[PDB]
RNA sequence: ACCAAAGCUAGCUCAACAUACUAAACAAAUACAAAAAUACACCAAAAUAAAAUAAAACAUUCACCUAACAUUAAAGUAUAGGAGAUAGAAAUUUUUAUCCUGACGCUAUAGAGAUAGUACCGUAAGGGAAAGAUGAAAGAAUAAAAUAAAAGUAAAAAAAAGCAAA
């Protein structure tokens, strides 16, 4: 007369199990491009010629 | 019906079950119905002196330990009576009838704090 | 302190006591029992922080250093070799930073390599004459140092500094005890000179 | 102390004297308002008024007037995944009222820090601006942005 | 294709969520067809963490060159444009490598494109963006 | 000193606060017996300012602040504990050769089984004494039918779980033959 | 494979321990 | 009446172990053996079945007489109680007489 | 298409051997109203088994029925029995040491009641359950594949007439 329903999914991660991994994790690249690349304003015009 | 896997505590009875909770006692009941609490009973707090006290509740973590050796009581006579015995044997003077000066308690009912009745609590 | 554990418990790399263990194995789960070759410590030669190579997988032939060992499973685990990538930072309407996770293997699956010629060998216990139990490869006939690794509390005793509430090395290993018959009691009484005189009375015990 | 067997008294006999105390109390924040002069402890069951006013008196040197206490009884309604009841534990709450006059307010433990908030608000306004950025536009009607053209 | 484990091996894993997340439910007929100038490295550069005790290298490469890109819907109707359009695309690719990895291949990792780029082909279909959503309470307030 | 309850209030506020290792048995029995009884008070000041702030962020919803030194701490009372009773073991093995520091007799008690009786403290002897008069050390002869049954269910038990480790063990050289 | 030594009956007599409580009378009696 | 939507295990018996080998090697031991031992001694199995066959009451008060010493208590009255129902069903019920 | 369905494990059962048999915990408290440190006592007790049943009734009788002598025979014999139902020996004979022990026993309505003598039901003695299923990895839940097969519904209410079918 008292049975109830299971599983509810939440996700709820707090500061102590983010910092209680035994193990890090180890990457295999970076957050972003460092000291990104910023092309110059003229390069329609100077893709035209080659040289 | 009533409980019975719940624990049977004072809060659970009536007026006139009143049990302890496990304190020791500290005195008797005196003559006009007053309770007379002893001295003596009460517990007193031998508490040393900390103020030149050069030691700390850790220890470095660099200090090395030690291998695990229980202090047994082979090491401690060995330790505590094995030099004299020897010294007193070659000497000649060796007693052994007369142990008492060299730490051995015949009778354990004489002096305060007795090893086996435990009359110490800590 | 420790926790405690029902029989059917299963090991999914993840502290027992842990919110995503607990989420994962609710306490009132009971799975299907896993078959594990019973391995024991005398006989367990994986340990934590050498060289391995991958036997079978996706990436065979390659080497990698162990992060983590699971006895309980008969599991080793290695960084960034036998990976799956999965999202870690989930939200309602943002995601990133997918990294690639890494899953475990077994010791049918890795086997030890020796720093000599860097190929794989088979690992027997020996005991030498010095009095020291040392791993002995057989294919080549070397022994293979102890893999000393970090220890998961993150300080390392070559740069420690003492706070105010560390005691001295000098004064943690001095030795100031005298072994005599006294009691302790005995001994704090006669230091803080109370005296007592009085004694008790007889006790009967029954 | 506590859980050791206290020699029994006769008349005559010597003072019981305690060396190592096994009782370890808390201070706690009181949760009702309560006078300047009564500082709130959560002492274990075996203890007495008299032991804590040694306790506070002898290894604090704490000039304490008045100790009164009070069983606090644990729950014991909540009920396990096995339908079998979970008891919360009873403790002992005192209430200790100073002599000499001396007032104690129970301080702010954890005391907020103006860099760490003003770190905890850089992190909320970067996480904010890569949602904003990683947002799709309107405009392309769900074409993915990756390839060029 | 929709090959993962081989884009896992070619891209990064910061350049295969933003070119499959979106995607993977449609059909893309991606073909190259000529490239008018060679690709040319534009800069490397380097960065050290003593942390971890690793460096990471990137190397940008500018590349105008020519495809005929076609992304279908779930439902097998065109979405995005035609399948023969060879468009002329400049970007800049930036690749990344972990020098201390034994492995270490080298993987696209970033795809940079110039703020004065010319927008990118229309879409098909038309768009409806709404205007903000108001309460009762809230009066309406025209932007000029 | 009411202040000894709480921490250094210029770490109060810290997220992580450092500590050293904890006290080991060795080095506890280096030192002598003035020491050992300083030092736990020096442990005793320490456990009540740790579950001071262990309350005091149960109260705030907070997590304390490396809550680990309150394990380290309790270890090394415990360390200290055992030396103290090693030490009186042994002078009391020297001086009456007791084991036990409390007198105890194996008994009998009316279901049967053989229990460990501590002895209480009395000040008239077990002849005269009301209460433990009415006590019962011995087991009356219904008592041997059920001390029977016990001992055929525990042989039970023991029997299916020596069953259980055998199949077991068949199961597993089944499943791994690397033989 | 090969077959596990058959099973002979031993021609030396056999006497039982007159001290172990286990043993059957009738191998302690004296027609044994 | 659901059934199974997957293959099982194929179980990889093999006909050549030891045991299968070697089933019933010695059954000829007197025979071939100068008697000295019966088949009798080759069976493995409960002190009160080793050479012997009968039904159920038969087995049972065999039992009894033979193992009932060594019994536990439910075990002794268990075997009491259907040597007892044996005695009335087979001395009592049935249709031939 | 919902409801749902299928795992193979937890563990049990029957025997052999066996040290020789009330396991581990027992710091303190536990037969004051158990888990309540502490006061001049009293403590202990035995006296046949009965009946349900069979004798087609039921009165004398009614194998086993919590007491050792096991096995092959004598033998279901001598005897005892409202001489009915049934009960039933003995004298006298046979029994060669140890390993070779596992399973033509069950697989979650089965096998122990057991995930447990727990929830729950009774004042108490006492009775007494049901409930597990992904994966090498869930530190792979913008998670992946197999059945979409019971009854009950929806997709899709019915059109004179009748054991509903032929
Ligand atoms: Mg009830
Ligand atoms: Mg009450
Ligand atoms: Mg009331
Ligand atoms: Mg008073
Ligand atoms: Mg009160
Ligand atoms: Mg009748
Ligand atoms: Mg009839
Ligand atoms: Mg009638
Ligand atoms: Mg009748
Ligand atoms: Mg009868
Ligand atoms: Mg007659
Ligand atoms: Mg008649
Ligand atoms: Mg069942
Ligand atoms: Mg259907
Ligand atoms: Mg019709």
């Amino acid at each position: 007369s008292e049975k109830e329903f299971v599983e509810h999914a939440r996700k709820a991660g707090l500061v102590i199990p983010h910092e209680r991994l035994e193990r890090p994790i180890h990457l295999a690249c970076t957050a972003g491009i460092f000291d990104a690349y910023v092309p110059p304003e003229g390069d329609a015009r100077i893709s035209s010629l080659s040289k | 019906g009533a409980d019975r896997m719940s624990k049977w505590t004072s809060k659970r009875g009536p007026r006139t079950f009143c049990k302890g909770r496990g304190a020791k006692g500290t005195g008797f009941h005196g003559r006009d119905g007053k309770f007379v609490q002893i001295k003596e009973m009460i517990p007193e707090l031998v508490v040393p002196e900390l103020a030149g006290f050069k030691l700390k509740p850790y220890v470095n973590y660099r200090a090395p330990e030690g291998t695990d050796t229980p202090l047994t009581a082979k090491q401690l006579f060995l330790e505590t009576a094995a030099p004299a015995i020897e010294k007193d044997f070659k000497a000649g003077t060796f007693d052994p009838e007369h142990l008492e000066k060299y730490g051995f308690e015949p009778t354990q009912e004489g002096k305060l704090f007795q090893l086996y009745p435990k009359n110490f609590p800590r | 302190s420790k926790v405690t554990l029902p029989p059917n418990y299963r090991y999914g790399m993840s502290r027992p006591g842990s919110l995503s263990d607990k989420r994962k194995n609710p306490p009132g789960t009971r799975r299907r029992r896993v078959p594990v070759e019973p391995i024991s410590d005398e006989d367990w030669h994986l340990f934590c922080g050498d060289k391995v190579e991958i036997l079978e997988g996706k990436d065979a032939g390659k080497q990698g250093k162990v992060v983590q060992v699971i006895r309980q499973r008969n599991w080793v685990v290695v960084e960034g070799l036998n990976t799956h990538y999965r999202y870690v930072g989930k939200t309602v309407d943002y995601r990133g930073t997918m990294i690639p996770s890494e899953a475990p293997l077994l010791h049918n699956q890795v086997k030890l390599v020796d720093p000599t010629d860097r190929k794989p060998t088979d690992v027997e216990w020996r005991f030498t004459e010095a009095g020291e139990r040392v791993r002995v490869s057989t294919r080549s006939g070397r022994i293979i140092p102890k893999p000393e690794f970090p220890r998961a509390d993150g300080i390392v005793p070559e740069t420690w500094i003492d706070g105010p509430k560390d005691t001295s090395v000098e004064d943690a290993l001095e030795k100031t005890y005298v072994p005599r018959l006294k009691t302790l009691e005995e001994e704090v009484m006669e230091a803080m000179g109370i005296q007592e005189t009085r004694r008790h009375k007889k006790v009967y015990w029954y | 102390a506590r859980n050791v067997l206290y020699p029994l008294y006769q008349l005559g006999n010597p003072q019981l004297r305690v060396f190592r105390t096994n009782f370890f109390i808390q201070l706690v924040r009181p949760g009702t308002a309560q006078p300047e002069d009564t500082v709130q402890f959560r002492i274990p069951m075996e203890m007495t008024r008299v032991d804590l006013r040694n306790y506070l008196e002898r290894i604090y040197n704490v000039p304490v007037a008045a100790v009164r206490t009070r069983v606090q009884y644990g729950s014991n309604r909540r009920r396990d995944h096995r339908n079998i009841r979970i008891k919360k534990p009873d403790y002992k709450v005192a209430y200790v009222q100073l002599a000499l006059g001396q007032t104690f307010t129970f301080p702010d433990l954890f005391p907020e820090r103006k860099g760490a908030s003003v770190d905890v608000d850089v992190r909320d306004q970067v996480l904010e601006d890569q949602r904003q950025k990683h947002s799709p536009d309107p405009r392309r009607g769900g074409v993915p942005g990756w390839f060029g053209l | 294709n929709s090959d993962h484990d081989r884009l896992h091996t070619l891209v990064t894993e910061n350049c295969f969520p933003d070119m499959v997340w979106d995607i993977r439910y449609k059909t893309v007929r991606w073909s190259f067809v000529e490239s008018l100038e060679p690709p040319q490295v534009v800069q490397v550069r380097c960065s050290s963490l003593m942390n971890q005790g690793n460096i990471y290298g990137q190397v940008t490469v500018r590349m105008h060159t020519r495809q005929t890109l076609a992304i279908y819907d779930r439902f097998g109707r065109l979405m995005y444009g035609q399948e023969d359009v060879p468009r002329d695309v400049l970007e800049y690719v930036v690749f990344e490598k972990h020098l201390v990895d034994p492995y270490g291949s080298w993987r696209m990792h970033g795809k940079i494109i110039p703020p004065w780029a010319p927008p990118k082909q229309p879409i098909l279909k038309t768009v409806m963006i709404p205007g903000p959503q108001l309460k009762p309470w809230e009066e309406f307030e025209e932007p000029q | 000193g009411l202040e000894e309850f709480f921490d250094d209030p210029k770490n109060w506020g810290e997220e992580k606060v450092k500590s050293g290792a904890s006290w080991t048995c060795q080095q506890l029995r280096n030192k002598s017996n003035e020491d050992l009884h300083k030092l736990w008070y020096v442990l005793l000041k320490e456990r009540n300012m740790l579950l001071t702030l262990e309350q005091e962020a149960k109260r705030q919803r907070l997590p304390m602040p490396s809550p680990e030194r309150l394990e380290k701490v309790v270890d090394s009372m415990d360390a200290l504990d055992k030396v103290v009773q090693e030490r009186e073991d042994a002078l009391r093995l020297l001086q009456t050769g007791q084991e036990k520091a409390r007198p105890g007799a194996w008994r009998r008690d009316i279901f049967g089984r053989i229990i460990w009786h501590k002895f209480k403290q009395w000040p008239i002897p077990w002849y005269l004494n009301k209460k433990y008069n009415r006590k019962r050390f011995f087991a009356m002869p219904y008592v041997e039918r059920f001390v029977r049954m016990r001992i055929e269910k525990q042989a039970r038990i023991k029997a299916r779980k020596r069953s259980l480790e055998r199949k077991k063990e068949k199961f597993l050289q089944e499943k791994f033959p690397h033989l | 494979y090969r077959a596990r030594p058959p099973p002979r009956r031993s021609q030396e007599p056999r006497w039982p321990d007159p001290d172990d409580p286990l043993t059957p009378r009738w191998q302690l009696s004296p027609r044994y | 009446f659901h059934v199974r939507v997957t293959l099982p295990p194929r179980k990889v018996v093999d006909r050549w172990n030891e045991k299968r080998a070697m089933f019933g090697v010695y059954d000829n031991i007197g025979i071939l053996g100068n008697f000295e031992k019966h088949p009798k001694e080759l069976i493995k199995g409960p002190i009160w079945l080793r050479g012997w066959k009968g039904n159920e009451l038969q087995r049972c008060i065999r039992k009894k007489r033979m193992v009932g010493n060594r019994m536990f208590i439910d075990d002794l009255h268990n075997l009491n109680k259907r040597i007892s129902y044996l005695y009335k069903h087979f001395n009592r019920h049935g249709k031939y007489r």
